[PDB]
C-alpha cells in the first residue's frame, strides 16, 4: 500500500548491568528520530508509576536542619540517601516501615523489619553510620504511590515516583538498501526504582497508545 | 645548532691553520687525535655564528644543493669540481625517489648501511 | 521517449502551516489539566479532522512495535 | 586508538613496520589471525594482535624460522 | 572532483593538471616535510614514485590492488631520468655511478 | 632538513641553566613552562640530600614534585640540542620530550 | 616392536609382480609387507608432508571407502586440511574449473538454513533443496574450502581411490599413497607399502599424518 | 554503469581504510592528516570541529583534498602516526591541539554559569535526579546554588582508583557536566567558574 | 485518555480543532510529536 509506512524491527538491546541499559531502533523513517524520541523521554520522566519515600518522622530530633547523636551523616544527607533506596509494594497502597537497629557498624536495608506485603531489592543499599559506644535509632518511614516527581517544596501540609534516574536518547543517520535519510533512535536509560528497561519503555510506549487510541 | 654549525681551527697539526670546517669534522678528529696517535695533532678551534641562509647553502650533496639553491650557480659549480653526489639526506631521496632516511626509512637505511661493510 | 512530457518537483504534502498552543484549563472536577488547541492549515485538499486521524494512526503504527521487544 | 600497542612497542615507527610485515602475512594468503577477528583489514587485525601481547619482532622472527624447520620436514617425511 | 588512474602527460611521465582531461589535485613540497615531520616514509614513496611519476611502477601497483596484494615496486621515477637528460643537454656530463 | 634522531644517548653530561625570564617587572614566564619537556644532567637540589634523579626525564608529576619540594630553587641545568655529544644529527635524551602521544 | 605392529600383511596371493621389493615373504597363504623396507617411508613421505606443511599449502585426504570415510575427517577436517570420503566426482583436481560451479549452489545452499532464508518456499520445497545438501556437503562439503587445486595428494588406499591419482600426475600434484600388496604403486610418488585395510592401520597412520602436517608451519 | 551492488561492495572496501585529508597552506605536520572515511550523500566533504582548529580552515569556500593511502604500510603509517585521534597534542606547545572552539566553548561556559537566584533556590539530589529534574521541568538549566553527592576519584600513590564521594556545593549545569569526567581529574571542583582558559587544561 | 471535539472551523483551508482534557505532561508531548508528523509524513496528491 502507498498510505502505508515502514515499522521499525528492534532486535537489538546492549544491556550494561542491571540499572543501566541502552535499547536501540534502527529503521525509523524521516522526522520519526526526534518524534517517538521526545514524547518517551517526556512520557520516562513525567509518567512512570512506582513507590518512594515521601515523609519521615525521627524519634530523637524533629527538625531537618539539625544533627543525631552518634551518626557522622546530618539528617539531610539521610534523607537523600532514602530517595535512593528501592521499595516496592504489592496489595497495599501506602505502608509504613521501622528501622529498628543498634551497634557500631553501617546500617544496611537488610536491618529494616521485613512485612507481608513489603520488598526491598537492594539489602546492601546504605542509609548512615553509627559511631562507637553505643548511639541508637527508630524512626518510622513513610512509602506513597505516584505518578512522577513531587517535589518538598510542592508539600505544604522530595519524592521521587520515577524509576528512571537519568533518560537520553541519541539520533543519527542510517542507511536502508535504496535510501539515503532513515533516523536511528538509540534510547540509553538508567534506572533504579526495581524496573526493567525492556519492562519501563514497553509501559511508556503502553500510556501513548492509549491516548491515542480516542483520537484515533 | 644548525646556525653555529661551522667552526675556524686555531692551533696547527691535523688542521690547515685556519680553515673553515663543520663541528662534526672537529670533534671527530680532537676525539681520534687525543688518544691513539699524538696530542699535538688535535688542535683546538672556536664555533662561529653563521646565518640560516648561509649555512643553508653549504651543503655535501650536488642534487640536495640544486633543489633548494640556483640551479645555474650550483650545477656549473658542481661539474668543474666533478664531486660524486652518493646523498643520504632527506631532500636529495626525496627528489631522486627512495625512502628518506627519517621515522620508518631510518630503519631500512640503517641495516642498509650495515650492509655496505663486507658488501 | 515521451519527450513532450515535462518533469515537475513533486509536493504530496497537504499542510502548509501547523501550530500548536497549550493552555490551562479547569474542566468539571480538575486540579491542573492542559487544553490542546492544534491551528491547522491546508491546501484544501484533505479535513483537519480527517488529517489529525490519519497522523496519529501513523504514530500508533510505529509504537506498536515498541511494546513487544 | 594506538596507544595500547605504544605502550607495548616503544619506538612507535617500529610498530609501522612490524604490523606492515604481519598484515602481508595474513593480507597476501599465509598465515591465519590469532586474535577472533570483527570484520576488520590486516591493518587493523595486526594492531590489535599487538596490544594483546602475542605477536612483536622478537615473536616474528622466532615464529619463522619455526616454519622453515616445519616445511623440510613436510617434504622428508611422508606420514 | 576524483580520479583514480587516466590520463598523462608526454614531457615526465605524470599526471594532467585538473578539471579538464584527469583530477590531479598536486601534492607540492610543503606537504612533502609535514609527511616527513609525522614520520611517514612508505607514504611519502608512494606519492612521489609509485602512483605518480614511475610508469612500470604505476603498471606493476595497479595489478596488485586488483589481485588483493597490495605492497609497491617503485623503481626510478623517470622525472629524475627527465632532469639527467636536460643536464646532458646543456654541456653536462650526468650518469648513475655504478 | 637532513638533520635528525640518532641513537639513544649522549657519553657527555653538559647542558645550559634554566631559570625564569624575570624581564623587568614581574615574571614574564615561569620556570614551570621553561624546564617541562627537557631532560636533567644531574643537578644537586636542595641543600645536599638528593631530590632529584640524574638522568630522569622530567615529566609533569616529576616537576609538580620539585614544585612542591621546596619553591625556592630558581636554577636547574638541563641538556640541548645545542650541546649535544653525538656529531651526527642528535640524542633521544639530549632532544627533550615534545611529541604528540 | 613399536606401533608398526598392526599392518603386517594384507592381500592374498592376488598381489601385484611390482609390489615385490616391500614383501617381507609371503607366508600362510598371505604375503608380509617388509617393514624393514617401510621404515624409510614411514617418515621420508611425512618429511616432505611436514616441509611443505610449512610452506602453508593444501592436502587432500582421499578415502571413499567405507572404513575410512567416517574416520579420516578427524585427521583431515579437524586438522583443517582436505579430504574426499566419498565417490570422487570426475575432474575435482583437472575439470576444476566447472566442479567448483558445484561447491557454489552448495555454499549458497548452506547459508539458506543459516539464517531465516530457510523458510521460504512450501515447506516440501526446502526438502527437495535440503537434499542437495546430502549430496553435495558430502561429495564436496569436505573440499569446499579448496579456492585452487593443492600442491600435494595423500590418498589411502592406491586402488580405490584410481581415478583420484590418476588426475593428480596429469596436474603435476604430488601423490603420498598407502600402497598395497595388491596395488599399482607405479602411480604414486611416494610409496607407503602398509594395509590399505586394517581398521586400525588407517586410523594410525591417517591420523599420524595430519600429526607432522599439524605443526609443519611451525 | 553504476549498479546497486556496487555501493554494497565500496563500504566493505572502505572499512578499515584510512584517507589523508589536507588543506591548502600546510604549514604544520598537524594539516596533512587521516580519518576513517564513512559514508555520505553530499558533495561537500565533512571535517571535524575539533580538527578545523589544528589546520585552520574556516568553513568559508574553503577547500580540502583527499589522499587514498594504497599498500598495506602507508595504512598503518596513517592509522598509527598521521591520524587525528593519535596527534591530540601540538607539535610546537605541550598543550592540546584538539579543543573545544567558539561554539563548544560558549556551551560549556553558558551550562557552567551562576545565575541570581533561579528557579531551585537551594534543593538537595543524589547525584543523576538532579539532571533529570533540571532537564524536564522546575528547575533552571543554569539555576546556581545546589549541594549535590559527586562519586568523585584520583588515581593517587600508583595503585588504582581512590577516594570517596562528598556533598560538594555547585550549579544545576555543574552537576550535568560532571558526568562527562572520565573517573579521575579534579571530579566537581574543574566543572565551576568557566571553561575559556581551564576548558583547555 | 483526550476526547477529541470543538472543531472551529475558520474557512475551507484554515481550522482550529481542540483537545480539552489533557494531563499535566500530555500538553507539549502529543503536540510536538503530531506536529513532527503532520509535517514529515502527510499522506496527498500532486
Amino acid at each position: 500500500s502507498v498510505t502505508e509506512f515502514l515499522k521499525p524491527r528492534l532486535v537489538d538491546i546492549e544491556q550494561v548491568s542491571s540499572t543501566h541499559a541502552k535499547v536501540t531502533l534502527e529503521p525509523l523513517e524521516r522526522g520519526f528520530g526526534h518524534t517517538l524520541g521526545n514524547a518517551l523521554r517526556r512520557i520516562l520522566l513525567s509518567s512512570m508509576p512506582g513507590c518512594a519515600v515521601t515523609e519521615v518522622e525521627i524519634d530523637g530530633v524533629l527538625h531537618e536542619y539539625s544533627t543525631k547523636e552518634g551518626v557522622q551523616e546530618d539528617i539531610l544527607e539521610i534523607l537523600l540517601n532514602l530517595k535512593g533506596l528501592a521499595v516496592r509494594v504489592q496489595g497495599k497502597d501506602e505502608v509504613i516501615l521501622t528501622l529498628n537497629k543498634s551497634g557500631i557498624g553501617p546500617v544496611t536495608a537488610a536491618d529494616i523489619t521485613h512485612d507481608g506485603d513489603v520488598e526491598i531489592v537492594k539489602p546492601q543499599h546504605v542509609i548512615c553510620h553509627l559511631t562507637d559506644e553505643n548511639a541508637s535509632i527508630s524512626m518510622r518511614i513513610k512509602v506513597q504511590r505516584g505518578r512522577g516527581y513531587v517535589p518538598a517544596s510542592t508539600r505544604i501540609h522530595d519524592a521521587c515516583y520515577s524509576p528512571v534516574e537519568r533518560i537520553a536518547y541519541n539520533v543519527e543517520a542510517a542507511r536502508v538498501e535504496q535510501r539515503t535519510d532513515l533516523d536511528k533512535l538509540v534510547i540509553e536509560m538508567e534506572t533504579n526504582g526495581t524496573i526493567d528497561p525492556e519492562e519501563a519503555i514497553r509501559r511508556a510506549a503502553t500510556i501513548l497508545a492509549e491516548q491515542l487510541e480516542a483520537f484515533v | 645548532r644548525q646556525m653555529l654549525r661551522k667552526a675556524t681551527i686555531v692551533n696547527a697539526g691535523s688542521s690547515d691553520f685556519l680553515e673553515g670546517e663543520q663541528v662534526e669534522y672537529s670533534r671527530v678528529k680532537i676525539a681520534n687525535r687525543e688518544l691513539e696517535a699524538n696530542g699535538k695533532v688535535g688542535a683546538t678551534y672556536s664555533r662561529d655564528l653563521l646565518g640560516i641562509t648561509k649555512a643553508s647553502l653549504a651543503t655535501e650533496s650536488f642534487i640536495s644543493a640544486a633543489s633548494f639553491q640556483e640551479t645555474t650557480r650550483v650545477l656549473t659549480e658542481a661539474a668543474v669540481a666533478g664531486k660524486r653526489d652518493e646523498l643520504r639526506g632527506l631532500k636529495e631521496n626525496v627528489i631522486v625517489g627512495r625512502l628518506i632516511p627519517a621515522g620508518t626509512g631510518y630503519a631500512y637505511h640503517q641495516d642498509r648501511m650495515r650492509r655496505r661493510a663486507a658488501g | 521517449r515521451p519527450i513532450g512530457r515535462l518533469l515537475v518537483d513533486a509536493c504530496y504534502s497537504p499542510v502548509e502551516r501547523i501550530a500548536y498552543n497549550v493552555e490551562a484549563a479547569r474542566v468539571e472536577q480538575r486540579t491542573d489539566l492542559d487544553k490542546l488547541v492544534i491551528e491547522m492549515e491546508t491546501n484544501g485538499t484533505i479535513d483537519p479532522e480527517e488529517a489529525i486521524r490519519r497522523a496519529a494512526t501513523i504514530l500508533a503504527e510505529q509504537l506498536e512495535a515498541f511494546v513487544d521487544l | 586508538t594506538v596507544q595500547d600497542a605504544v605502550e607495548k612497542i616503544g619506538n612507535r615507527f617500529d610498530l609501522v613496520l612490524v604490523a606492515a610485515r604481519r598484515a602481508r602475512q595474513m593480507q597476501v594468503g599465509g598465515k591465519d589471525p590469532l586474535v577472533p577477528e570483527e570484520n576488520d583489514k590486516t591493518t587493523v587485525i595486526a594492531l590489535r594482535e599487538i596490544e594483546e601481547g602475542l605477536i612483536n619482532n622478537q615473536i616474528l622472527d622466532v615464529r619463522e624460522r619455526q616454519e622453515q624447520q616445519e616445511q623440510e620436514a613436510a617434504e622428508l617425511q611422508a606420514v | 572532483h576524483a580520479r583514480s588512474t587516466g590520463s598523462y602527460s608526454l614531457v615526465t611521465q605524470q599526471p594532467l593538471g585538473g578539471k579538464a582531461q584527469f583530477g590531479g589535485q598536486r601534492f607540492g613540497e610543503m606537504e612533502v616535510w609535514a609527511l616527513e615531520a609525522y614520520g611517514a616514509a612508505y607514504t611519502l614513496q608512494e606519492m612521489l614514485t609509485v602512483k605518480s611519476d614511475d610508469v612500470n611502477g604505476r603498471t606493476k601497483m595497479y595489478k596488485n590492488i586488483v589481485d588483493g596484494n597490495h605492497q609497491m615496486e617503485p623503481g626510478m621515477p623517470e622525472s629524475f631520468n627527465v632532469l639527467l637528460k636536460e643536464i646532458r643537454s646543456l654541456g653536462i656530463n650526468i650518469e648513475l655511478e655504478d | 632538513q637532513d638533520l635528525v634522531v640518532t641513537e639513544d644517548d649522549c657519553g657527555t653530561h653538559e647542558g645550559i641553566m634554566m631559570t625564569p625570564v624575570i624581564e623587568g617587572g614581574d615574571v614574564k614566564e615561569p620556570l614551570r613552562d621553561r624546564v617541562l619537556g627537557r631532560v636533567t644532567a644531574e643537578d644537586v637540589l636542595k641543600p645536599g640530600t638528593a631530590d632529584i634523579l640524574v638522568p630522569r626525564n622530567t615529566l609533569l608529576h616529576e616537576q609538580w614534585c620539585d614544585l612542591l619540594e621546596e619553591n625556592s630553587v630558581d636554577a636547574v641545568k638541563v641538556r640541548s640540542v645545542v650541546s649535544c655529544d653525538t656529531d651526527f644529527g642528535v640524542c633521544a635524551h639530549c632532544y627533550g620530550r615534545d611529541l604528540a602521544r | 616392536m613399536l606401533k608398526a605392529g598392526v599392518h603386517f600383511g594384507h592381500q592374498t596371493r592376488y598381489w601385484n609382480p611390482k609390489m615385490k621389493p616391500f614383501i617381507f615373504g609371503a607366508r600362510n597363504k598371505v604375503h608380509i609387507i617388509n617393514l624393514e623396507k617401510t621404515v624409510p617411508m614411514f617418515n621420508e613421505a611425512l618429511a616432505e608432508l611436514n616441509k611443505i606443511a610449512s610452506r602453508k599449502g593444501k592436502i587432500l585426504f582421499v578415502g571413499t571407502k567405507r572404513a575410512a570415510s567416517e574416520a579420516v575427517k578427524d585427521a583431515a577436517l579437524s586438522c583443517d586440511q582436505f579430504f574426499v570420503n566419498h565417490r570422487w566426482l570426475g575432474g575435482m583436481l583437472t575439470n576444476w574449473k566447472t566442479v567448483r560451479q558445484s561447491i557454489k549452489r552448495l555454499k549458497d545452499l548452506e547459508t539458506q538454513s543459516q539464517d531465516g532464508t530457510f523458510d521460504k518456499l512450501t515447506k516440501k520445497e526446502a526438502l527437495m533443496r535440503t537434499r542437495e545438501l546430502e549430496k553435495l556437503e558430502n561429495s564436496l562439503g569436505g573440499i569446499k574450502d579448496m579456492g585452487g587445486l593443492p600442491d600435494a595428494l595423500f590418498v589411502i588406499d592406491a586402488d580405490h581411490e584410481h581415478i583420484a591419482i590418476k588426475e593428480a600426475n596429469n596436474l603435476g600434484i604430488p601423490v603420498f599413497a598407502i600402497v598395497d600388496t595388491n596395488s599399482d604403486p607405479d602411480g604414486v610418488d611416494f610409496v607407503i607399502p602398509g594395509n590399505d585395510d586394517a581398521i586400525r592401520a588407517v586410523t594410525l597412520y591417517l591420523g599420524a599424518v595430519a600429526a607432522t602436517v599439524r605443526e609443519g608451519r611451525s | 554503469r553504476e549498479e546497486a551492488v556496487v555501493w554494497d561492495i565500496l563500504d566493505e572496501v572502505i572499512r578499515e581504510h584510512p584517507v589523508l585529508l589536507n588543506r591548502a597552506p600546510t604549514l604544520h605536520r598537524l594539516g596533512i592528516q587521516a580519518f576513517e572515511p564513512v559514508l555520505i550523500e553530499g558533495k561537500a566533504i565533512q571535517l571535524h570541529p575539533l580538527v578545523c582548529a589544528a589546520y585552520n580552515a574556516d568553513f568559508d569556500g574553503d577547500q580540502m583534498a583527499v589522499h587514498v593511502p594504497l599498500t598495506l604500510e602507508a595504512q598503518l603509517e596513517a592509522r598509527a602516526l598521521m591520524m587525528s585521534t593519535n596527534n591530540i597534542l601540538s607539535p610546537a606547545n605541550g598543550e592540546p591541539i584538539i579543543v573545544p572552539s567558539q561554539d563548544v566553548v560558549l556551551g560549556l561556559y553558558y551550562m557552567t554559569r551562576d545565575c541570581v537566584n533561579a528557579k531551585g533556590e537551594g534543593m538537595v539530589l543524589t547525584g543523576p535526579k538532579e539532571a533529570e529534574r533540571l532537564y524536564r521541568s522546575g528547575l533552571a538549566s543554569l539555576h546556581a546554588r545546589v549541594k549535590v553527592r559527586i562519586t568523585e576519584y584520583e588515581k593517587d600513590a600508583n595503585g588504582e582508583l581512590v577516594a570517596k564521594t562528598s556533598l560538594k556545593d555547585t550549579t544545576v549545569g555543574r552537576a550535568i557536566l560532571w558526568m562527562i569526567v572520565p573517573k579521575g581529574l579534579p571530579y566537581s571542583i574543574v566543572n565551576q567558574a568557566l571553561g575559556k582558559k581551564a576548558i583547555s587544561k
